[PDB]
């Protein structure tokens, strides 16, 4: 299937959704389309994966042996899946081929003003436009979802009433949906007879010459049942022709028995879900007719009657994936649905917003960035004031002791043209993860190029940390976009310091000479990373003492704490 | 028996130097000591020439001896302290005559009144004072002269922790502000004499007590970023500053004096040094209060170990800074083009501020080179 | 063309679309297709200006001689054009049949999730894809033009630094785009030679087997250019095979001017428009390069360079529609930017939160509703208290005067088991119309079925006044949807009383009795109609003594008036 | 010198009558001649009770000696008036008592304190001193106690309009609110033998002081449409009453104590008909000490031409109608299932509305006869 390859010194969730054949005419001319098919669901499964959890990047084994991709492109199977999840692929895909691998590195979904908050690959709630079932796309089933939720069902108008109208010769849509409704309870029909009435948003009508009509209605018949119950009901007729000639099938007795247990069968197995009080279940009524010729029954005619319902119907469900730990999952019904009918909080207190409202940088100076202040200015002897060393009481201590590390952390930031770097005891459990005790302390440089950097710093000449920083930078990609909001494309790297005494040097491992990336994620904004920043750790309920803001002003005229529901 | 005025009403000893008041840098300690400085009358003196520079003297009909006897009886409310006296009532009064009647590049102009001066040629030069009728200004100028009033010295904060009876009195929400307009508005009605606007109307009375107040209560500092996070809601997604709706031209009011009130560092280096003497000077008698009584003395109130650069860098970057910020994204500070635009009033904020940066630079720099 | 019908008797807009063929299998064996593409895009232009702009009716004359609707159903590329403008078909379309005539009545676009404030026919803002030029739908369009507006421009990382990653040989989509980057520059080229690159988001390549090439060009070229210049600029190479085989076009001299000049000619003539200080143009440059087999010239082959712009950039102007007057004209293209870049005002101060917050109504009472207020409690004197005259001032004055005038109000509300009328001088100004001084006042009857009615009442034994009355409901059925925000479907009746002295009779016109409308219009809600008339006279500046909520409670109590920037 | 006690603290002469105080229909009238209405202690009688049965002498250690020493001062502070005097304020104790320690069906219960009686043995029963601790409780409880405490007889609108010295006072904004917290509080601290609340912290004593400001401020109608308005913002597009949230229980003792101020029209008809003719004798003399001054007479405070039945009818279905529809769809009124639900307190407003329309029509029918 798809298995998170956890052999990668990528910082990032990793999928091998195994081989694939690739290239415009290599995808082409493959001779088998069964295979061509399951290997386009399988990338798609991976891609809408990654998108609703951070990102990550999907490697696929190339099949075909000389492929190239600079003279042989992706294919068009495949870019047609990957613009149906996403609007605009450049923002989101990146291509590259290393040596015999294709790898695609997925950015993360991120709330737009569509109002999506993830990704899927079908709702499965069909609905019925004028004459055919359609399947609702992202945008609609978001809307006709957020309506049923907002009245606590749905609003039907049960006869209290026929409208006193004018007397005219009118023709409506009620009149097919009425002339269906006595042919339905006809209760025998003349064979090669005619109709008087065609198919509309309340009637529909099968053909079907087939031979066994029982492997055909269990795979069309439950997006049938779901167009008419989402929208008004209607009815189904089997066994006529497209000239309008009633026909039938040749079924004989003690085969319709089975048919009618294989149509309830399926018809129950559908999954709904209720947005009311009471929890009813798919109202509706199957039927046979006979169709004697004249004296002698030539066949017979099924006829199913779907009522509108008072909720969603799905076909199947919602076809939506996600990665949970490992072995990527699909999201179950009642998650699906809690993403397309609630929001998030957006609490931002007033003075919250000015901590960010800063960050409007139009093409002026506009000085005076809050995130970014500090009262000591003075480390690293040779420099100006331009790093900001953000705990200010734990990035004291620890140079106090660890008389190596202050050289260390000085001699690091001398290529910066300015960022800020925020100490912690252990960044693991800051992220709301498991600590080990061997590692001393942890960083985080954010700077404005070079993306965002992760040292490590321990003294133990036994291990070598890589699971542990490296877990670690992975979890603090994926929570500075699905909660910081972070909307554009982050790497964090990562470094490992051997911190002996008597010396500071032995860089254990280097992340960056180590994996190669797409040429766009080695810059970052670092304005929108400590936003991000600060409300990954809000969120989190992590945010002590980074980003100071000193309260001895504050305290003198009164104003109250950051932000909690504390005071 | 009441205070009612000096005989000779408007006194031209200080003449050549209320001229150069159409100065951002106006030199007001020298306008001090040029007065007597025995008695004191500076804001009375000061207010009748704005006054008399916008024309509100005849707009509205306010009678000069009744306007001379009520500001009188206002400045010798304003206690003797090193800040909150009546010579800071007419710094923040100047500011804001400052602020709204002078050119403001690329301004869309629509009962008003210009300044005397205004050199009215441009067209992308408009002014605040024609997009706020003259009620709405005279009651700015009313509430910028006695917005101290009767100040005792000590901060909020203060009062409030100490149980003062002024705490207990107005619940601890904003102790001073209310303090303030309810001590010069009680002011007012006492006397007859005071009554300078005798000749207006009911619902105009009602809406000018109601402006004055309302600006009063918008220099307390504890709803700064509750100001500032307003008005940028206003001028970054809406449709900007409406000019007609009446919401709109209060809020620029509320910002106009908030500005104001704190306008100490963004003037002249030697101006902005004056001031800071001068509030660090009452922080230190509240600590000595403070001391004497057993509560542990508040920061940057403690005499023995100072740190007014400590103080004046987190005010200028938490406070000053972010109000200047919005105040400007908005397109309402005066400044001048560059054949692109210059602000003298931001540049003396960013210059001020970079010279608290040295003092905190060699202050940790020598101090970590004792210690080791 | 399409021309607003001034000649029925309906409260609406309709719209005469000409003659038009209908059914699924007349559609279907319909020899003319430029005839059927034709009738398509003039019932879909109709469609959309009906759904910007109010409501509407679509009259189009059955073309084809035996036509039932009922046996016939309506298409299918009709069916799809519906399907495209609409999320859900039901909801906005009703079809009818009259005689012959076919019907559509077409309900008024309402603000949804989707954010969408207009409907289109086709942005024309081209994307590209991976490898594909597509058009921007209407969701798409929507997000690539708020996120221009909020950076005030387009963000664009020019190269100020290759960034240092490692040294290993990757393939990636620069690879390709540098490819052509020095094909483009490369003086000849040899005829029947190989390609070292593929197409991909930054390269096209087009065969053109065509003798002219010039009316080719004229119409798939300016789809290029704004795909490229939409997202990251590109080459366009005209001359090659698909076999990637360089051939080139057999073109002689003084035709490549002709051809540059056509080229330059059509890119110049593309809209665009820009959300930054400076306005730039289209920057771009053309090129002519020999495919000399091997000592002569077998043709050319000619290169186009699109850059990345700055903003949008149009293949053709906006396609949206709308009726301004009479005869419906295209929104051109800065109203159709302002729509879907700009929000709407939505104050809702705190006391008429109240006053709507009430239309909860859960399923339970919750009684005391605000709209329905009145001091006197006293007309009608057979009766109970169900019917709220309104202005209560102007109630009482005309009913002195007018002595008939009274005792026809109260027999005609008799019918009614809980309503609200609200009286007026005149009806046409306070919806920003021209008076006519022959009508004595105005009314609107707002009950809980039978859907609003407008009494015209005058004596003046010369007139009809049908064109008043029908004038004023159709103006006010369009500000209930456009401003009030109701997003149900409604029709405006009408009645025509006279009033001679001694004698309250002769009702002129009766509306009711002369439309046949679908059965859905014939059911409103009365609770939303009160919140949808509150808000339209708010956003008129026409409220005044509607809707009473009598101040002498709150001035007792201290509370300020309703809502304006007056206080 | 002080008002201090009277000398046996609780009295029992009135027992019988407060074992009948778990009921809505309280009948406190009676209670009052039970006990010597000469001079009036029907206040610290029914505080003594409330605070016994809730179990909060002994949360706290408040001692009964210097808790019974303040209440008894407290109500000789409330002036002698037709309504807002000592029994309007025991109504208002007993109505919050009532609404946070019964049982509210479909209530998700989470230091607390639950009441005396209370049955407790269902899942489905709630009571709201269970999701509120006992601090916010005591603060809410002695918050009803003094809420209108020396008041002056008139409106906020009589105050402001004529100027009066508290209008002046309190910059005519919440003019009595201010007035019945500040006079209420001064009197607290004024004396050693009134501090009930000695063994508490200093932070307490903090939150204590601002949730009982913080109520006392929210009795004012002025701001009624505010709070209802944020309380339906936050049951029906919120997540709900998030029980764990401060800011969430705060604005829910906002509105119960909201509720308990105008519950008249919600009691028995025998009961309502006597709170209505005591607000109306206290609007008659407002109009009395209004037409002897110039100004014109307000609506309703005319005792020559009454409309008592006007006046009655709007405030239920302005004021208290829609302010029950919110604390009802918010899912905390208290009533009973019927094996849907029922509530007794809501029927009384249904029964109690249809009353004067019957007096408004019969009155203007009647009318209308007469005048043809
Ligand atoms: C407590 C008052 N305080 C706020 C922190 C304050 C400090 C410093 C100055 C100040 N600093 N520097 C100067 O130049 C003079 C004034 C503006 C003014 C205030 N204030 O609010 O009035
Ligand atoms: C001005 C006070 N007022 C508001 C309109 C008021 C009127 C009537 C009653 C009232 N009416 N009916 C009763 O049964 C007793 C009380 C609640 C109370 C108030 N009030 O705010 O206190
Ligand atoms: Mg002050
Ligand atoms: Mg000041
Ligand atoms: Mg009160
Ligand atoms: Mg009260
Ligand atoms: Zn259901
Ligand atoms: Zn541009």
């Amino acid at each position: 299937n798809i298995s998170v390859d956890l052999e990668t010194n990528y910082a990032e969730l990793v999928l091998d959704v195994g081989r694939v054949t690739l290239g415009e005419n290599s995808r082409k001319k493959m001779k088998d389309c069964k295979l061509r098919k399951k290997q386009n669901e399988s990338v798609s499964r991976a891609m809408c994966a990654l998108l609703n959890s951070g990102g990550g990047v999907i490697k696929a084994e190339i099949e075909n042996e000389d492929y190239s991709y600079t003279k042989d492109g992706i294919g068009l199977d495949l870019e047609n899946s990957f613009s149906n999840i996403l609007l605009f692929v450049p923002e989101y895909l990146d291509f590259m081929q290393n040596g015999n691998y294709f790898l695609i590195f997925v950015k993360s979904w991120s709330l737009n003003t569509s109002g999506l908050r993830i990704t899927t690959l079908s709702s499965n709630l069909y609905k019925r436009d004028i004459t055919s079932a359609k399947v609702m796309n992202a945008t609609a089933a978001l809307e006709f979802l957020k309506d049923m939720k907002k009245t606590r069902g749905r609003l039907y108008l049960r006869p209290e009433l026929l409208a006193k109208r004018p007397c005219v010769d009118i023709q409506e849509e009620n009149n097919m949906k009425a002339l269906a409704g006595v042919f339905f309870d006809r209760t025998e029909l003349d064979r090669k007879e005619k109709l008087t009435f065609t198919e509309s948003t309340h009637v529909e009508i099968k053909n079907f010459s087939t031979e066994r009509l029982l492997q055909r209605i269990k795979e069309i018949l439950p997006q049938y049942v779901s167009a008419f119950a989402n929208t008004d009901g209607g009815y189904l007729f089997i066994g006529l022709n497209e000239d309008k000639e009633i026909i039938g099938f040749k079924a004989e007795m003690s085969d319709l028995d089975d048919l009618e247990r294989e149509i309830e069968k399926s018809i129950r197995k559908m999954p709904v879900h209720h947005f009311c009080m009471e929890k009813k279940k798919i109202n509706y009524s199957c039927k046979f007719l006979g169709v004697y010729d004249k004296g002698s029954l030539c066949g017979y005619v099924c006829a199913l009657r779907v009522e509108r319902f008072c909720c969603a119907v799905f076909a199947k469900e919602p076809d939506s994936w996600h990665v949970k730990d490992n072995r990527v999952m699909q999201l179950t019904r009642k998650e699906w649905i809690q993403f397309m009918v609630e929001a998030e909080p957006k609490f931002s207190s007033a003075y919250e917003e000015v901590i960010s409202q800063i960050n409007t940088s139009l093409p002026a100076p506009h000085s005076w960035p809050l995130l970014e202040w500090q009262r000591q200015r003075h480390h690293c002897p040779g420099l100006s004031g331009r790093i900001t060393y953000t705990p200010e009481n734990l990035c004291r201590k620890l140079f106090l002791q660890h008389e190596g590390l202050k050289q260390l952390i000085c001699e690091e930031m001398s290529s910066v043209r300015k960022g800020s770097l925020i100490f912690s005891r252990s960044w693991s459990v800051d992220l709301g993860l498991q600590e080990n005790h061997k590692v001393l302390c942890d960083a985080l440089l954010i700077s404005q190029d070079s993306p965002p950097v992760l040292y490590t710093f321990h003294m133990v000449q036994d291990e070598e940390f890589k699971g542990y920083s490296t877990q670690t930078a992975l979890t603090l990609k994926q929570k500075l976009a699905k909660i910081g909001g972070y909307t554009k494309k982050v790497c964090v790297m990562t470094k490992i310091f051997y911190l002996s005494p008597e010396g500071m040097t032995s860089c254990q491992y280097d992340l960056r000479s180590q994996v190669i990336y797409p040429e766009s994620y080695y810059f970052t904004r670092r304005k929108y990373l400590l936003k991000a920043l600060f409300k990954a750790l809000k969120r989190l309920k992590s945010l002590r003492d980074q980003f100071s803001f000193a309260e001895n002003l504050y305290q003198i005229i009164g104003i109250d704490c950051f932000q909690k529901n504390d005071k | 028996k009441p205070i009612l005025a000096p005989e000779p009403l408007v006194m031209d000893n200080l003449d050549s130097i209320m001229e150069q008041l159409n100065t951002w840098n106006f030199p007001i300690f020298d306008l001090v000591e040029n007065i007597g400085r025995k008695c004191g009358r500076i804001l009375s003196q000061v207010s009748y020439r704005l006054f008399e520079d916008m024309g509100l003297f005849e707009a509205f009909k306010i009678p000069i001896r009744e306007f001379m006897n009520y500001f009188h009886a206002l400045e010798i409310g304003y206690r003797d302290i090193p800040y909150h006296n009546r010579i800071h009532a007419t710094d923040v009064l100047h500011a804001v005559w400052y602020l709204t009647t002078q050119p403001i590049p690329g301004l869309s102009t629509v009962g008003y009144v210009f300044s005397k001066t205004y050199n009215v040629t441009d067209d992308k030069y408009g002014c605040l004072s024609g997009n706020i009728p003259a009620l709405e200004l005279m009651a700015l100028y009313v509430a910028a002269a006695m917005h101290d009033y009767d100040h005792p010295g000590r901060t909020n904060a203060f009062l409030v922790a100490t149980s003062a009876p002024q705490a207990v009195l107005y619940n601890d929400r904003s102790v001073l502000e209310n303090h303030h307009a309810a001590a010069a508005w009680n002011l007012f009605m006492s006397r007859p004499e005071y009554n300078f606007l005798i000749n207006l109307d009911h619902v105009e009375f009602k809406h000018f007590r109601f402006l004055v107040i309302e600006a009063i209560l918008a220099t307390d500092l504890k709803k700064h970023f509750d100001f500032v996070a307003k008005f940028n809601g206003k001028v970054n997604d809406d449709v900007g500053i409406d000019w007609t709706n009446e919401n709109d031209r209060l809020l620029v009011c509320q910002m106009c004096i908030k500005l104001a009130d704190i306008n100490g560092p963004a003037k002249c280096k030697e101006l902005h040094l004056q001031w800071t003497d001068g509030i660090v000077n009452e922080f230190y008698e509240q600590g000595d209060e403070e001391a004497s009584l057993g509560l542990p003395i508040s920061p940057f109130m403690d005499r023995s170990a100072p740190q007014l650069a400590n103080l004046q860098e987190s005010f200028i970057s938490h406070i000053v800074g972010p109000l200047c910020n919005s105040y400007d994204s908005a397109g309402l500070m005066p400044g001048k083009w560059v054949e692109k635009i210059y602000c003298q009033i931001t540049q003396h904020l960013l210059q001020n501020h970079k010279m608290w940066k040295k003092v905190i630079e060699e202050e940790q720099r020598l101090a970590g080179i004792e210690n080791q």
